[PDB]
RNA sequence: UGCAUUAGCUAGUUGGUAAGGUAACGGCUUACCAAGGCAACGAUGCAUAGCCGACCUGAGAGGGUGAUCGGCCACACUGGA
RNA sequence: GUACCUAAUCAGAAAGCCACGGCUAACUACGUGCCAGCAGCCGCGGUAAUACGUAGGUGGCAAGCGUUAUCCGGAAUUAUUGGGCGUAAAGCGCGCGUAGGCGGUUUUUUAAGUCUGAUGUGAAAGCCCACGGCUCAACCGUGGAGGGUCAUUGGAAACUGGA
RNA sequence: CGUAAACGAUGAGUGCUAAGUGUUAGGGGGCCCCUUAGUGCUGCAGCUAACGCAUUAAGCACUCCGCCUGGGGAGU
């Protein structure tokens, strides 16, 4: 059954990113609003918006592309995983491509970026890099 | 003074402190257990209760550790 | 495999085999057991010197029988054209194999105990314990 | 202008009737030494001749690599088929650390300092088109500071 | 010296005049030896990289291990290594004395030092590898200032380095600074020896 | 540290009481009472090994070693006092 | 009477080892004729051998140079970092199911994991950086840094765990 | 007894990712349109060493299990 429900959101746009969609709908959590969210922060998707339902939420994703049609993501990674949980110290935070992506960490202060918790000098879960 | 050491355990003949080991190489959080046995004196806990205990000097050939207080009702 | 297989199971490397196996064991007269010591040479006895013939190639090859110090019986390859070698002689045996001879996995080295220097040699004397002339 | 350097040069057999028909195959990278690299092939009975046509085919398909002082933006892997080619950028004392014509490439685009293995098949072909295949993924700060929307400070 | 053989032999074979002047490779540009005018084939990649290291270290006639152990030393400071290891060799008290001009070649500087001719600082330096610093003062021996080895060197005043003072009539010199690439040999492109000891 | 082509081990054994004993707690020893204790998270048996700081190698993660110097242990022809 | 220093005399006592077909820097001649031999691999030698032996030349090192043995690397060739399983080695013939591993959404709570400080400790020597003494260098010395899955203690609460 | 080329030579679970066209068992609406669950063919993206696979994946992901580490010796 369903194991990672990031890992589904990540792979989800994987998905919709590869055929050139221009919006993906999935169930919602609590953290995927907020992964979403920073997403759009960052400047990787368009939009987020949230459709109420009485099973559990629905979060609309808009996804982005440049001139020429260029993806905005490259790519997504999930890192902690059910099987192997990861996690990391503020001086330990990994950079994603160079600082050219992100990596999303999920700290006592909330889900944020890896450029974020080192300035706020917090570690925490690293969930996955978007570059 | 000083400080002894203190666990929390269930009953599995009248302690078990089952604790995590982190494997060395790959990272994954093991579950592991070890049976302290305890001295109880008047025969107070039974099978499945969970109980505190802490750390004495050697009271026979294997018991190490003093029942202070029972927690969880068997 | 998951990571909770490799924790139950890990993983686990080949294990290397030597090509000299017959300089890697002692003996120790007294106990009359084997031992594991790793020798660079090993001192032995010529059993039976002769000649064998190769594998596309085609020669006489010169070898002798050896019963080394710690009482195993090798084939070894006699290098340099002639040599002095025959029954009861006192050898030095190092490792290396001897291609297109199967069964001979170690040579004699030249100018050590009772085997000479190759006679004539002048280039790479050092490998055929040959002194310098003049 | 462009230099040019003979990777390989392979001699190769087709069976007929009668023995054997053989030819030249050239493999060639052609690069400016300022951030235009390139790679082609050709195929004659003569090496000079297929060296020509390698050369002539690599100058179609030039490829911009992005630089940053002379070194590369980001660590990537570069997969092509069994090729796979792992280029890190390095600091400015350190050298071309490439194996085989993974240096071809990375010299003739103009790179003088990177960290670089071969983690695959050690076909130059496939090495090489592994190699393109990395440097055709590379992404400076500017370009993506654009789709993003946002400044280039605002990245760090 | 250490390698007491044909400078000429050697600057043929590398291609780069070792007495710094060309004269080697004056009528016969080509390898010494039985094959030397019939032309090879090109060089490797190996081939390449080795022949800059000989053409460094037989400039400055040091042995592979030392040499070796000099790149280790440059390699630990900060800046980029090939040129460290450059600027480390030029300060020999080996070749500080021949920069100077107290001896007309590389080996005649090299048994001035070894025979103790030479004094760092006031005081006696007998070692050709001495690692001279910025500031030193390289003097010759009382004994030793009226020698016509050291006297017929110093009149032909050549260009001393930038990086170095001398004073003729003082027969005195002074390291001022640590040189830079440029005043260092252009004809030794050291990234290839970087290159060649990362293989 | 290996070996499951080693799965059962233990009967002072596990706990209690008392006495004795020790610098000292204690099945440390004995007497009586009870039937516990250990083990697939590998008991037990066999084999191998003194352990560590360190040392060699490696980009690192790791892999390999314990001569020399220092810490700890054990032993002194073999075994018992 | 050692180190060291001073004076006198003399280039006079003081260079060898391996390699040179490709990998791999460096080639010619003669002898030999699948012999003698070479060989880490590819393989070389059966009458025009840059691979055998010698000679000249050359290359690499040098008071050393080669060989053997052993360990790590190259080896992503046990793959956590970092591999696979249609046909290359690799999906149990297929169910049911125990332990274990893993597990949907939200709120409150906790604080074991996680994160973040404090304190103690991780000897000395060693490694690395800096400086000083050895004519230099080895080496020696001094001052730092590092190394814990360590413990104790104060905070945080997103995620995993407990209620 | 417990083995077969016991084969799709393709472990199970879950989700996501163009189309076209047959067929089996249903459902909804106006013979056609939509929709479930099977079973076939063709074919993008992607994957592959290639052959090919391709909503019945060999694509993209997470969880658990089984298995592999050159050939022969020897499934001895
Ligand atoms: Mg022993
Ligand atoms: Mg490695
Ligand atoms: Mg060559
Ligand atoms: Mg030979
Ligand atoms: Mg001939
Ligand atoms: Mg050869
Ligand atoms: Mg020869
Ligand atoms: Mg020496
Ligand atoms: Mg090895
Ligand atoms: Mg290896
Ligand atoms: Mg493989
Ligand atoms: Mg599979
Ligand atoms: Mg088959
Ligand atoms: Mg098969
Ligand atoms: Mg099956
Ligand atoms: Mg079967
Ligand atoms: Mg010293
Ligand atoms: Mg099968
Ligand atoms: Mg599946
Ligand atoms: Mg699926
Ligand atoms: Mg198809
Ligand atoms: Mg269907």
């Amino acid at each position: 059954t369903m194991t990672d429900p990031i890992a589904d959101m990540l792979t989800r746009v994987r998905n919709a990113n590869m055929v050139r969609h221009e919006k993906l709908e999935l169930p919602a959590s609590n953290i995927k609003k907020e992964i979403a969210e920073i997403l759009k922060s960052e400047g990787f998707i368009k939009n987020v918006e949230y459709v109420e339902d009485d099973k559990q939420g629905v979060l609309r994703l808009f996804l982005k592309y440049g001139q020429n049609d260029e993806r905005v993501i490259t790519g997504l990674k999930r890192i902690s995983k059910p099987g192997l949980r990861v996690y990391a110290k503020a001086s330990e935070m990994p950079k994603v491509l160079n600082g050219l992506g992100i990596a999303l960490v999920s700290t006592s202060e909330g889900v944020i970026t890896d450029k974020e918790a080192r300035k706020r000098n917090v570690g925490g879960e690293i969930i996955a890099y978007v570059w | 003074r000083n400080d002894r050491k203190v666990y929390v355990g269930k009953v599995v003949s009248d302690v078990l402190v089952e604790t995590y080991k982190t494997h060395k190489l790959y990272g994954k959080r093991v579950k592991y257990s070890k049976k302290y046995k305890t001295h109880d004196e008047n025969n107070s806990a039974k099978l499945g209760d969970i109980v505190k205990i802490q750390e004495t000097r050697p009271l026979s050939a294997t018991k190490r550790f003093r029942l202070v207080e029972i927690v969880e009702e068997s | 495999p998951t990571i909770n297989q490799l924790v139950r199971k890990p993983r686990q490397s080949k294990i290397k085999k030597s090509d000299s196996p017959a300089l890697n064991k002692g003996f120790n007269s007294k106990k009359k057991k084997f031992t594991d010591l790793n020798s660079p040479q090993k001192r032995g006895v010529c059993t039976r010197v002769g000649t064998m013939t190769p594998k596309p190639n085609s020669a006489l090859r010169k070898y002798a029988r050896v019963r080394l110090s710690n009482n195993i019986e090798i084939n070894a390859y006699i290098p340099g054209i002639g040599h002095n070698l025959q029954e009861h002689s006192v050898v030095l045996v190092r490792g290396g194999r001897v291609k297109d001879l199967p069964g001979v996995r170690y040579h004699i080295v030249r100018g050590a105990l009772d085997t000479s220097g190759v006679d004539g040699r002048r280039q790479g004397r050092s490998l055929y314990g040959t002194k310098k002339p003049k | 202008e462009f230099e040019e350097r003979v990777v390989t040069i392979n001699r190769v057999a087709k069976v007929v009737k009668g023995g054997r028909r053989f030819r030249f195959t050239a493999l060639v990278v052609v690069g400016d030494k300022n951030g235009r690299v390139g790679f082609g092939t050709g195929k004659a009975q003569e090496v000079p001749e297929a060296i020509k046509k390698a050369v002539e085919a690599a100058k179609k398909d030039l490829v911009v690599v992005p630089r940053v002082e002379g070194t590369t933006p980001h660590t990537i892997t570069g997969r092509y088929g069994s090729g796979s080619v792992f280029m890190k950028p390095a600091a400015p004392g350190t050298g071309v650390i490439a194996g085989g014509p993974v240096r071809a490439v990375l010299e003739l685009a103009g790179i003088t300092d990177i960290l670089s293995k071969s983690l695959g098949s050690n076909t130059p072909i496939n090495m090489v088109r592994a190699t393109i295949d990395g440097l055709q993924n590379l992404k400076n700060a500017e370009d993506v500071a654009k789709l993003r929307g946002k400044t280039v400070e605002e990245l760090y | 010296a250490r390698f007491r053989g044909s400078n000429w032999k050697k600057s043929r074979r590398l291609g780069i005049s070792l007495s710094g002047t060309g004269k080697e490779l004056e009528k016969r540009p080509y390898a010494p030896g039985q094959h030397g005018p019939n032309q090879r084939k090109k060089l490797s990649e190996y081939g390449l990289q080795l022949r800059e290291k000989q053409k460094l270290r037989y400039l400055y006639g040091m042995t592979e291990r030392q040499f070796r152990n000099t790149f280790d030393i440059a390699g630990k400071k900060f800046g980029v290594h090939g040129e460290n290891f450059m600027i480390l060799l030029a300060s020999r008290l080996d070749a500080v004395v021949y920069s100077l001009g107290l001896a007309r070649t590389r080996r005649q500087a090299r048994q001035l030092v070894n025979h103790g001719h030479i004094l760092v600082d006031g005081k006696r330096v007998d070692i050709p590898s001495y690692s001279v610093k910025p500031g030193q003062t390289i003097s010759v021996r009382e004994k030793s200032q009226k020698l016509n080895i050291i006297v017929e060197s110093v009149e032909i005043n050549n260009f001393v380095p930038e990086y170095l003072n001398f004073d003729a009539d003082s027969l005195t010199g002074t390291f001022v600074r640590l040189p830079e690439r440029s005043e260092l040999p252009a004809e030794i492109n050291e990234q290839l020896i970087v290159e060649y000891y990362s293989r």
